[PDB]
């Protein structure tokens, strides 16, 4: 078995939904945002936000609304995990005590349903009569708020429209409705129901269907004033209620995807729209009353306001403000004035939330030769992206460095006292018949610049036809100064070349520091690329020099050094190449059992291959005969997102469901097949989505540091920004660790009333496991966080083992000194 | 000539993997030499000397060599390690079983979850399986271990069945006494789990079933670890085993010491809306209780879900691609 | 696809074993020995019909590729006795095959099995698998001659008598290179044309074509009389060479 012990270096930085409202008070404007598994509570002021409170949650944070029932004198706060555990929240303060109240909980997965494309919905109706949930194809499930409801139970009403888009509840209906966007094979429409409490299934809706656009994304709620709903798409804005029908398709929008929208006027008069390109709109509600007295909706009118960071969540506060949640950036505050600037822009940026983006990929160097090792991270992406230098300093201290474009890959060259960094623009085809970008970018703002003039595949004779307006990726490799960070060169790859893998070294009996770069011919025909090339660069006297070019079939994943010679993975297979005195790359050998050879680790003459479903396999180069070996593969099947050496018999892996294994040599050589079966010893869910592994600790090692009893230092980079820490335990201290974390659940009180060993637990939409193997560091950690009187209670009856001293049980203080070394590791 | 099997050496073959263990002996695909087909080649050893070489590989050898089918895998071969020279006595290679190799597992791209399959995709995969096993069923042969591990299928789009290892005649006339506990838990029928012990070709008809129904939901239908607890989640589906589903069921061996929580009702309708009007008449049936009243291989076919499908359209599934890769 | 598993009567004058010296009368009785044994055996063991058959049937095409000098005969018998099981579903152990060996056999013919006569069984089914070409399947005379006489229509006790004096001929043929010379179809016709001519009963009566004096040709197409006689003629043989006679 393995002993392995996991913590949150930096906790998800990426804002996943945001909301309103009056939850800690009757009397308090509210801001509530929703970070992976955390939630943290705002009250809102004149000049920002002023925090109050965080929970952490045992769980993804799926669904967050505020609603306030007949009878509450404040919001109540519903929130459902991605695993299906819901609850209703309280705030309750007691002078300087602040805690969350648990009022309602339960799971609401369903034994048999198939899950949903466009995820989960979750909305509640303007009377808080129930909340709604659209979890599987074909149903819609029903919670009813009644006060004796606190287990969450609910029905489901069959739903005739498997593929929903969007749905909300709408206003100003007689009963309950629900109004949303389906697809069939004719299309896209708008259709209502009625929502029966009594009778526990759909009645006739108020208005009939309506055929809509084809890509209509969202579906706005109307307002008692107007009431009815806005569909929001591609190309246009459309108004739907009953005999009612409006319609404005302003080219402005075309050009950005719309993603996010708020409501400004509680009366449904104005409302924010977001593009993926970062604009932010005003949506325009105009008023005619007739002499009926009654109010109808005039015309819809678009007008933009300024550029935000493209945002997953736009929520407006209060007079001018608006907060900019965002996933792929640093979110925002902002504030809309009636008056433009002088560049035409009614938004000014306020306040900037450092989000670490999407961390693609990373390097950790020591840069100052401080010992203390600083991680330079390819964050964000687009306008977003960026290089985040990161250093420990008790918080820790972020540099950003602007890119404007896609930063995918990074390399430390320190023979040129820079980084390579892999890179893409968008591009959009023009009336010249190229392309032109729509901002400039590092790959633009170097100081000197190159183009591929490779011939290989100048041959060609395959079409590829253009239409004016289509995006296009632009790649290209970017030199950047380790002081500076000052885009020093730029290489721009061929059309349609994606860059895929990079690596900086030396090869064979060359004394020369080359960056190599693995690239792939990408055409939208091709399902799998069949072209390729792996191109050898150097840095030199402020220009890059191609040197050599291996014309590859294949699209190059993944590259590593490997004792001199070049590892690197082109689809199916995982080839060695030997570097010549005539400069040039030469096939060795080859190896072929693969269906996508994804991700490359070496240790040794170890080889590590993360396939795309096949999960890992250990091979190795027997230098005797000058060929590949199968060591020993995994045949549980997993779908691979990062893998990592952890030492010579333990391997970590990271799957696309969020969760983490660990797998071992069977080390019993019995019969030759128990060694080539890689037994999976650890299991843990962890939550986030896990994109690089990379050796190496950012805390200060003066060498005096006292050595922890933690072993070894992966840290890990995540979608969501957060960062954290994978090391080994002996078994007698992940036994105690392991003993600890059994006793601490049973003292601390969850939000939701999740049972944390279910949080833990390995989940795939197929199967569910117990977690093994794996040490929650941050339940560890909380021990220091719980009263005394709680921390009394968990050692009660905890004894050492295979110690100094075989049985001696631990006191309050005891624990309290090793978790403390124990948060010394990051 | 072609028919010498158990001569050629697996010298012949260039292996380039291990593609899984398997029962008797571990699997690895290879490449003929000499035409360059990939093939997976089974190893069989009769060195552990306990009762000979496997059963299992006797009856997946006598039964392959019998059907052929589009849908059924085929055995192209039998090769040998190199053979001790003039002593038989000394000698304890090793065996192989050459098969053609299919790309995929279903079992595999379900994990993945990359795959999407549609209602014509299902359409094709489904008819291959039930005319392969209505081939298997016509010939008098029972799989008896049908699981999604077991279903290969190519890029192409076709289906093929694969551990016969399990199988066995079935006769009619002579009721003959097998072996209670034959389908992997997930897909085992009810009758098993009662113990009929003296089972009908419908048993594969059950996990077919499961199988149809898995396709729709990304999911295994019943998934448990204990007899007790399958018979409780296909009781609370599929209803509680009582006399008037199931005449017979008071004749089973365990059927008063297996019970469910309650008598639960028939919901497989309900809990199944969102699967298509067609096919979900072929779930209902395909997962009935009563072995008897349970549809067979070919009313399968003859289902308006089926009949109409055309094999000349295999409908490939959304395999997955590199933009799949990229996220 | 398929191997040939039938030779002409004047193909056994080349055996390996007339050509290692062994004279045809030996090589017969050695067979019928190996059968016997094989069938006696099996029988002590409540072994299927089919389960015995299918281990002569190895017995005899494993002789046609070794010979008898080199392969002792009871051995043999032996290991395919316990590859028969295996693939007739009847399965049984080494050991209880060689316990009742042991039981049959007196200690000259035992001597074969030599000092460990299970390992010297297990380790000849090794060369049993690759001389058979791993064509494990088999059809017997028995179930032709059921499924032949199904379709007779007329006196009960006519037609089970005529069945249970063919099923005799059936077993006895087994002693024979019969199963190494015509498919097992010409074998039920054959013991069904046999047992008629004795019972002195007229078969093509008993068929939906009463008018068809050669009423085996709607069961086995192309079979003339020549192979039926020259069948029948080698199963009264091996009456007439013994003391036993025909059954009657
Ligand atoms: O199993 C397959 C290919 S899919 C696969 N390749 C792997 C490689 C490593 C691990 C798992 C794998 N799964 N083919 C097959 C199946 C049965 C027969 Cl008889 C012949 N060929």
């Amino acid at each position: 078995m393995s002993y392995n012990y996991v913590v949150t270096a930096q906790k998800p930085t990426a804002v996943n939904g945001c909301v309103t409202g009056h939850f800690t008070s009757a009397e308090d404007l509210n801001l509530l945002i929703a970070k992976n598994t955390r939630l943290e509570i705002y009250v809102v002021t004149a000049e920002g936000l002023r925090p109050v409170k965080e929970v952490g949650m045992y769980g993804k944070i799926a669904v967050m609304e505020l609603f306030r029932p007949k009878g509450e004198s404040k919001d109540l706060l519903f929130i459902l995990t991605a695993k299906y555990n819901a609850c209703i929240l309280e705030y309750k303060q007691s002078g300087e005590s602040i805690d969350i109240i648990t009022r309602a909980h339960g799971n609401v997965q369903d034994r048999i349903g198939r899950p949903s494309e466009t995820g989960i919905i979750g909305i509640i109706d303007p009377e808080c009569r129930m909340i709604g949930l659209r979890l599987y194809d074909g149903l819609f499930k029903v919670i009813p708020l009644d006060r004796d409801n606190k287990e969450l139970k609910a029905f489901n009403i069959r739903l005739e429209e498997l593929h929903v888009i969007d749905v909300k509840f709408l206003y100003g209906c007689q009963a309950p409705t629900i109004c949303f966007v389906y697809q069939d094979p004719q299309g896209r429409h708008v259709k209502t129901y009625e929502v029966s409490l009594r009778e526990k299934e759909f009645n006739k809706g108020p208005w009939k269907q309506e055929n809509v656009e084809a890509e209509a994304s969202m579906v706005i709620a109307v307002p008692e004033p107007f009431g009815g709903a806005i569909i929001i798409g591609q190309e246009s804005i459309t108004y739907h209620n009953g005999d009612k029908y409006l319609a404005i398709a302003p080219p402005i929008i075309k050009q950005s995807t719309i993603v996010c929208h708020n409501r400004v006027d509680p009366n449904g008069s104005r409302y924010l729209l977001g593009d993926m390109e970062g604009r932010l709109f005003m949506l325009l509600l105009e008023k005619e009353e007739q002499m009926d007295g009654t109010v109808t909706l005039k015309d819809l009118r678009v007008e933009l306001l300024g550029e935000t960071s493209i945002a997953e969540c736009l929520t407006y506060l209060d007079n001018g403000v608006v907060f900019v949640g965002s996933r792929l950036g640093d979110s925002q505050l902002v504030k809309l004035n009636v008056d433009s600037n002088e560049q035409g822009s009614y938004v000014v940026a306020m306040e900037t939330f450092t989000n670490l983006g999407p961390i693609v990929d990373m390097c950790v160097v020591d840069l100052e030769r401080q010992g203390q090792g600083q991680l330079v991270t390819c964050s964000g992406a687009f306008k977003e992206g960026s290089l985040r230098i990161i250093r420990n300093g008790q918080k820790l201290h972020i540099r950003t460095v602007p890119l404007y474009e896609s930063p995918r890959k990074i390399c430390y060259q320190e023979v040129s006292q820079c980084f390579g960094v892999l890179s893409s623009r968008i591009e959009v085809q023009d009336t010249s018949g190229g392309t032109t970008a729509l901002r400039p970018s590092a790959s633009t703002q170097a100081l000197s610049s190159s183009v591929s003039s490779s011939k290989l595949f100048s041959s060609s004779t395959a079409p590829h036809e253009t239409s004016f307006g289509e995006e296009v990726e632009v790649h290209n490799l970017l030199i950047i100064d380790q002081h500076t960070f000052e885009v020093l060169h730029a290489h721009q790859f061929l059309q349609n070349e994606y860059a895929l893998s990079l690596v900086s070294c030396k090869l064979g009996k060359d004394p020369n520091t080359y960056f190599i770069v693995g690239t792939a011919m990408v055409y939208p025909e091709e399902a799998e690329p069949k072209q390729g090339r792996i191109v050898v660069f150097q840095y030199s006297d402020g220009k890059l020099q191609t040197v050599a070019e291996k014309e590859v079939k294949g699209a190059v994943y993944s590259m590593v050094e490997f004792n001199g010679k070049l590892l690197a993975s082109i689809n199916s297979t995982v080839r060695l190449y030997e570097w010549t005195t005539e400069k040039e790359l030469r096939t060795e050998c080859n190896h072929y059992n693969n269906i996508m050879a994804l991700y490359l680790k070496t240790k040794g003459d170890f080889i590590l291959v993360g396939d795309l479903m096949r999960s890992v396999l250990l091979l190795a180069y027997k230098p005797m005969e000058g060929n590949f070996e199968e060591i020993a593969r995994d045949f549980n099947p997993n779908w691979m997102s990062a893998v990592e050496i952890l030492d010579d018999d333990n391997f970590l892996g990271a799957e696309n469901a969020f969760n983490l294994f660990v797998c071992q040599k069977d080390s019993a050589a019995t019969t030759d097949e128990e060694r080539q079966h890689l037994q999976e010893v650890g299991l843990f869910h962890l939550g986030e989505f896990v994109n690089v592994f990379c050796h190496g600790s950012l805390v200060m090692q003066n060498l005096g540091e006292t050595s922890t009893p933690t072993q070894g230092s992966v840290l890990f980079g995540t979608v969501n920004g957060m960062i954290g820490l994978v090391t080994s335990l002996s078994e007698s201290w992940y036994n105690l660790l392991l003993d600890m974390q059994n006793r601490l659940n049973k003292v601390i009180k969850s939000v939701g009333k999740i049972e944390h060993s279910f949080w833990r637990s390995f989940h795939t939409e197929r199967k569910t496991e117990p977690a093994t193997g794996f040490i929650d560091g941050d339940l560890i950690e909380s021990f220091l966080d719980i009263s005394r009187p709680k921390m009394q209670e968990v050692v009660a009856n905890l004894q050492y083992d295979d110690g100094s001293g075989m049985k001696r049980e631990a006191t309050a203080d005891d624990l309290i000194k090793v978790v403390e070394e124990l948060t010394r590791i990051h | 000539t072609e028919s010498d099997w158990g001569k050629r050496c697996v010298d012949k073959f260039d292996i380039i993997g291990i593609i899984g263990e398997g029962t008797y002996g571990q699997v690895y695909k290879a490449k003929d030499k000499d035409t360059g087909e990939l093939v997976a080649l089974k190893k069989v050893r009769l060195d552990n000397e306990k009762e000979g070489f496997p059963i299992t590989a006797i009856r997946e050898i006598k039964i392959l060599r019998q059907l052929i089918h589009r849908s059924v895998v085929n055995m192209k071969e039998i090769v040998t390690d190199k053979q001790d020279a003039l002593d038989f006595k000394k000698d304890k290679g090793a065996f192989y079983l050459v098969f053609e190799y299919m790309d995929h597992d279903l079992m595999g791209l379900l994990e993945s979850g990359l795959v999407h399959f549609s209602e014509d995709h299902i359409k094709s995969f489904m008819k291959q399986l039930m005319e392969g096993l209505e081939y298997c069923h016509k010939k008098n042969f029972l799989h008896r271990d049908i699981k999604c591990s077991n279903i290969l299928l190519n890029n192409s789009g076709q289906i093929k069945l694969a551990d016969f290892g399990l199988a066995r005649l079935y006769n009619s006339e002579e009721s003959r006494p097998y072996t209670n506990k034959v389908i992997t838990l997930w897909y085992r029928p009810p009758e098993l789990l009662l113990g009929e012990e003296r089972y009908t070709p419908a048993i594969d008809v059950w996990s077919c079933g499961c199988i149809l129904g898995e396709l729709f939901t990304k999911k295994p239908i019943f998934q448990a670890n204990l007899e007790l607890a399958q018979l409780e989640l296909i009781s609370r589906l599929c209803g509680s085993p009582c006399p008037a589903v199931w005449p017979d069921v008071i004749r089973l061996p365990y059927f008063n010491t297996m019970k469910p929580k309650k008598q639960y009702r028939r919901r497989l309708r309900e809990e199944f809306s969102f699967i298509p009007s067609a096919a979900l008449d072929l779930l209902d049936h395909m997962l009935t209780l009563d072995p008897s009243k349970r549809c067979t291989a070919e009313q399968t076919l003859q289902s308006d879900f089926l009949k109409d499908v055309e094999l000349s359209k295999m409908a490939p599934p959304d395999l997955p691609h590199w933009q799949d890769c990229h996220e | 696809t398929k191997p040939c598993w039938y030779w002409d009567k004047k193909d056994l004058a080349h055996t390996p074993s007339q050509l290692e010296g062994l004279d045809p009368a030996t090589e017969a009785r050695y067979r019928r020995e190996g059968a016997r044994f094989i069938f006696d055996v099996g029988t002590r063991l409540g072994l299927h019909y089919d389960t015995l058959a299918t281990g002569i049937i190895y017995f005899h095409r494993f002789y046609m590729f070794h010979s008898f000098k080199q392969f002792p005969r009871y051995v043999t018998g032996a290991c395919c006795l316990f590859l028969a099981g295996k693939v007739e579903e009847t399965p049984k152990k080494c050991k209880d095959i060689i316990k009742t060996a042991r039981s049959l056999l007196n200690d000259v013919q035992f001597g074969q099995f030599g000092d460990d006569p299970k390992e010297e069984v297990m380790v000849l089914e090794r060369i049993l698998l690759q001389t058979i070409k791993f064509d494990l399947q088999v059809e017997h005379p028995y179930q032709f001659l059921l499924k032949y006489a199904k379709q007779l229509k007329g006196d009960k006790n006519k037609i089970q008598k005529l069945v249970q004096m063919a099923w005799t001929f059936v077993n006895d043929s087994l002693c024979t290179t019969l199963s190494l010379q015509w498919e097992p179809e010409i074998i039920a016709v054959a013991v069904m044309y046999l047992a008629g001519r004795l019972c002195k009963f007229e078969i093509q009566e008993w068929t939906s074509k009463p008018m068809y004096r050669r009423w085996w040709e709607q069961f086995v197409q192309d079979v003339p009389v020549d192979v039926l006689e020259d069948i029948c003629h080698q199963i009264l043989d091996l009456y007439s060479q013994g003391k036993q006679q025909m059954p009657h």
